[PDB]
């Protein structure tokens, strides 16, 4: 039975030839205009990325290679005794576009765990970083410190053909993925606990290795991480973390420097802490209502929130016209595992009235919850109550889609991203000339 | 003999020199006279070196141990020693 | 031979290396040690300086509050009289017999107690302490930390701690600066208790060369604590600001915070006579050094016991050691650092 | 008296903000470019997608810092006493404010930077324990990231400061970061290539002087070279990977520490910040083949054989600049006035006399003129910096000035998060089919 590297080596030449023909026949076709307000507004709406892993369907949610959340829950292999999709299986799907078999996923998990031992100098520096250095900073520091092991950087220095870049990039990515659960749990134990870690179970999967090293043996917690790490794995290429990793990777930096840069973008408050912001809002609400989750009390709070000019975090999107299937998948996990959890009862009671209230207010385009409105409460149930660590978990998941695209870009020989800039004065001179030659 | 030692030093809490440590492995009286000679001839570096060696013989030791080692009579009442011990604890790291 | 047959000048140099050991040997070295710090104090703040005139009674009251612990040592020097306008400085009780403690009391900023602790933005506290002008240029040997004391009713209300803003600066001089810990320090608090949180160290507030040649030795340090929690956690006394100190607890083991049992009263942390001395000293400095009015009313600030602290250490490899903590001397006593 | 850098910028940035608002309000809908399908598959080449105020490339006069050419800043910027070289601190004032600082303002800014130069204990410990085989650029990003514990912006954001106060903490973080970069780079140099022993910072010495002194040299000519190197490499528009990455990460409100570290990882890419090393390696290969024979016929022989074998002459040939890079001429004048008989410079100078003609007759190069990277290695080689793997660190120490200047400007004007749109190849085919049919 073929491995992930063998199957990918058979698929990427087809994708490469397809792109080459597509650009040759339709390369001069205009797909958008660049308005002055867009270059001064973060390039909103400008198509400036080719991300193969995932596309947002405006009515079905995020699609991983055309498969929705319901599709991947049905088709992707699962761990023995679990109904939750495995993040390793989604990684196989993101890279190849095909669903792997049960034996292929288990062999990929065994390969990852065999690459999971941290070098001594990485364990040393993590054990010596002060606890007031943010976990996200320790995360990218540890990932960067693995650059001494980069197979791509060593191969590039020796001299390798451009058509062989993907091979060493693939090995670096799998060496890196196998160590992310160990790094993340090392940071968690060092900062928030007593620094004591367990040992990696060579037969455990990715998410299970993360939970056990964090210090829990509950299989329901393991199933939560499997669902969490799967549904956060990828979400188009326009977001800061994905765009940053692609940008740094296009200069032929190794997956270590590309992921570390992507993690630094994820550390940004405007990007990677949406579920913590929901959690703070829930706790402030829980204090005001004194744990009264009735329909009349919650609706009164939501109306006061909207009438005062503030928004309901987690609710309201500009594209998706229905409820995020990632939200419903987390709501189902809570219904089946802890329906009486007080914090979930608050989240559920908001789900039952917030779309109706937001509709009557009439100032929210799509009054539906996303994945961030429900992820925090699930983490709180199993003891992961340190919100600052949530972005690290997001990074452990998002690294799958990031590295899948990075391997694909090296396989097809993607070009270095190099747009053009001007000063404000030169933009004025440019605009005047365009408007004079009407 | 002290004049000879001083000329030797000229021929050859900042850290103490190990050559000066061997140079000051002599008896207590000779060490006293070396410090005296450096103070008399205004040889301040040799003066400080001899003082640091004496300080190491004192540092970290109890009052009773210092009195026996350096031949000093105790004129403190027991309660005066206890109060001084508390003051010195205020000067410690805790 | 003996150590006593060495010259006085050699003894003074020995006292520069082992002062605390020698001052416990005999009355001779104790009195010589007290005289040594008399010269240190007066070479720094001359006998005719305005500081002695305005702090005399408050400083004596602070030193007097230490008598339950050190009276028998203080009374080794006997020719002293109660402080008064006609009693010279070198004859003043609680000063002339306490130069070692007086000198340290003037070399480091005293604690600041929140006198309103038991009553968008809302001011929780605004007070003063006296600050040596050269605190920044001596930070290697003697860093000046800023620690805040809170009562926290439970771990969940602790999340509002990073929303209490500590604003510091010279009273009526220069811009204000904010000292703060990591935004996620609250996540290391897991139970009710009294917590001391390190907000870092006192930043550079000015260029010291602007005070060269002006004879200024101390400045009034103004502190302002602002409730920006957008909640009622402080109004309901679920999060109570007790005060601040600048004590470098456990230099050998860097820490982020420590907990003591919440049953302890505020006098277990703060010496009222010390805070009164530091406050009035700073107030007198503000009145002498600036024409502008102080923007808040003049407050009136009015038995050390073993309190076990449980630290959250900064270094991951630093483990707990309860036996060491039990045996350490009390931490609510003066910190003699120089 | 003399205004400080922060006080002057506080007076300038509101004017620039009002200028941008009226410019986008009056001409925001003006189309400034097209997006062809070939461009989104070619790294957005030629697409205006960045507003970068510090510097703009003039196709005729070279890079311009706030309208000033290289010759302008060599004339207009203040200099240290006894030196004719511009100070990088002075150019940083120019990039941020757009005005020329006075000689006392530069000296005060240098004193402020050096007052912030003390490395925290955990950064010194971290660097001393990193292995020597970890690339210096990786150690550079790691050290910068490890300073996140000092970030005033991250703490202020956790306190909920107003958006109008972002720039103030961004400014203080940038100066704290700039002040420590010479110590970090020198500490890395001492540990990796020397005995790890390092001196102390002179509070009255300038930026480049402390860098050279901490590296281990008291030669004032070396200090003058570093003043020139750090000045001319400070900025070069915002389309390059390192500048684009730091802006992208910074747009998510990550601190200057995480923004610069991400920008440094992009600079570590072999396709971005390795041109200096490439020229030097090609020069040593030439020197060994000719054995100190730098005759015009012998050099022209080597150039034609290289061009016929398909290999290029590194450092020569630019797609936009129509003459010799003024940064190259500035370094050429430095070698002529300090070591005109240096053997390695004689080789560089003879190539400058021959290579433009050889490439012109080959006809496959548009503008056969050298850039800055064709001349920087020989000057560093002269003063003892012969470890080429450290050269990109020096590039980063310089480029941080332009990176942090734009970042401070972005926060002062409230620049939005950079979030373009992405698609898969499949969805790009559908988008093109609908456009062409209509």
């Amino acid at each position: 039975e073929k491995t992930l590297k063998e199957r990918f080596s058979e698929i990427y030449p087809i994708h490469a030839q397809d792109v080459r023909q597509f650009v040759k026949e339709h390369g001069k076709t205009k797909i958008s205009d660049v308005l002055l307000e867009q270059v001064y507004g973060g390039m909103r709406g400008i198509p400036g990325s080719v991300w193969e892993g995932s596309v947002l369907d405006p009515e079905d949610g995020i699609r991983f290679r055309g498969r929705t959340i319901a599709d991947i829950q049905k088709d992707l292999p699962k761990a023995k005794g679990s109904s939750q999709p495995l993040p390793e299986a989604l990684f196989w799907l993101l890279l190849t576009g095909e669903v792997p078999t049960q034996a292929q996923v288990e062999n990929l998990s065994a390969d990852l765990m065999s690459r999971s031992e941290l070098p001594s100098h990485v364990v040393q520096l993590l054990d010596n970083l002060p606890k007031d250095l943010h976990p996200m900073a320790q995360f990218s520091i540890a990932v960067t410190a693995l650059e001494s092991e980069s197979k791509f950087a060593k191969a590039y220095a020796q001299g390798i053909s451009k058509q062989d870049y993907w091979s060493y990039t693939f090995e670096d990515s799998l060496d890196l993925l196998g160590k992310l659960p160990v790094i993340a749990a090392k940071i968690y134990r060092n900062v928030f606990k007593d620094g004591k870690m367990g040992e990696v179970d060579p037969n455990a999967d990715y998410a299970k290795n993360l939970v056990n090293l964090i210090g829990s043996k509950d299989e329901d917690f393991v199933d939560l991480m499997r669902l969490y790490l799967t549904i956060h794995s990828d979400h188009e290429g326009g977001n800061v973390s994905a765009h940053t990793s692609h940008l740094v990777g296009s200069a032929l930096s190794s997956p270590y420097l590309s992921l570390a840069s992507g993690l630094n973008g994820l550390a940004g408050p405007l990007h990677g802490r949406a579920n913590q912001e929901v959690l703070e809002w829930l706790f402030a609400l829980k204090e005001e209502v004194n744990d009264d989750y009735s329909k009349d009390t919650i609706e009164k709070y939501l109306w006061d929130t909207l009438n005062s000019g503030r928004v309901i975090p987690g609710y309201g999107h500009a594209v998706l016209r229905k409820t995020d299937p990632r939200y419903m998948a987390q709501r189902k996990f809570a219904m089946d595992h802890f329906p009486d959890y007080e914090l979930f009862k608050l989240v559920s009671s908001i789900y039952e009235v917030a779309p109706g209230v937001l509709t009557e207010h009439g100032k929210t385009k799509n009054p539906w919850p996303n994945v961030d409105a429900h992820s925090g409460v699930l983490l709180q149930y199993y003891g992961l109550k340190e919100s600052s660590f949530y972005t690290v978990l997001f990074g452990v998941s998002r690294a799958f889609g990031i590295l899948a695209q990075l391997i694909t870009d090296r396989a097809i020989g993607a070009s270095i991203e190099r747009p053009k800039s001007y000063s404000t004065e030169k933009y004025k001179e440019l605009v005047k000339n365009i408007e004079s030659k009407l | 003999s002290v004049l000879q030692k001083v000329i030797e030093w000229a021929e050859h809490s900042a850290p103490v020199d190990s050559w000066d440590r061997e140079f000051l492995k002599v008896d207590q009286e000779m060490l006293y006279e070396i410090i005296l000679a450096a103070n008399y001839l205004n040889i301040k570096p040799l003066l400080d070196a001899g003082c640091k060696v004496v300080a190491e013989m004192i540092r970290g030791r109890s009052p009773e141990e210092i009195r026996r080692t350096f031949n000093i009579v105790n004129d403190f009442t027991p309660e005066e020693e206890a109060a001084i011990r508390r003051e010195n604890e205020w000067a410690e790291d805790r | 031979s003996s150590l006593m047959d060495l010259p006085l000048e050699i003894h003074l140099s020995l006292l520069e290396y082992v002062p605390n050991e020698l001052r416990a040997v005999n009355k001779y070295f104790y009195v010589l040690h007290n005289h040594s710090y008399k010269e240190k104090s007066l070479a720094w703040i001359a006998e005719d300086n305005y500081i002695w005139a305005v702090v005399k009674h408050s400083l004596c009251l602070y030193v007097k509050s230490l008598d339950p612990l050190r009276q028998h040592a203080r009374e080794i020097i006997q020719e002293t009289k109660e402080p008064g306008f006609n009693v010279p400085l070198c004859m003043t009780k609680y000063i002339a017999d306490s130069w070692y403690i007086v000198y340290n009391a003037l070399q480091y900023p005293g604690k600041i107690i929140n006198m309103g602790w038991d009553k968008k933005e809302r001011t929780l506290m605004q007070s003063l302490t006296a600050l040596p002008v050269n605190f920044w240029s001596r930070k290697k040997d003697e860093p000046t930390p800023v620690n805040v004391w809170f009562y926290v009713k439970n771990a969940h209300v602790a999340r509002y701690i990073p929303k209490i803003i500590t604003e510091i600066g010279i009273c009526n001089y220069g811009p204000k600066q904010i000292v703060a810990s990591a935004g996620y320090i609250n996540e290391l608090i897991t139970s009710e208790g009294i917590y001391c949180v390190n907000l870092g160290h006192l930043p550079r507030l000015y260029d010291e060369q602007i005070f060269e040649g002006t004879g200024t030795t101390h400045l009034p340090l103004e502190l302002k604590a602002i409730d920006r929690t957008d909640s009622d956690v402080c109004i309901n006394s679920d999060l109570v600001l007790l005060g601040y100190d600048f004590i470098p607890y456990q230099i050998s083991k860097p820490w982020l915070l420590f907990r003591i049992e919440p049953v302890n009263s505020i006098e277990a942390i703060f010496n009222y006579s010390e805070c009164s001395f530091s406050y009035q000293f700073a107030w007198s400095l503000a009145c002498l050094q600036s024409e502008e009015k102080i923007s808040f009313p003049r407050d009136t600030i009015i038995k050390p016991s073993k309190l076990i602290r449980i630290f959250v250490y900064k270094h991951p490899e630093q483990k707990q050691d309860l036996g060491q903590e039990i045996a350490l001397p009390n931490w609510n006593t003066p910190y003699l650092r120089r």
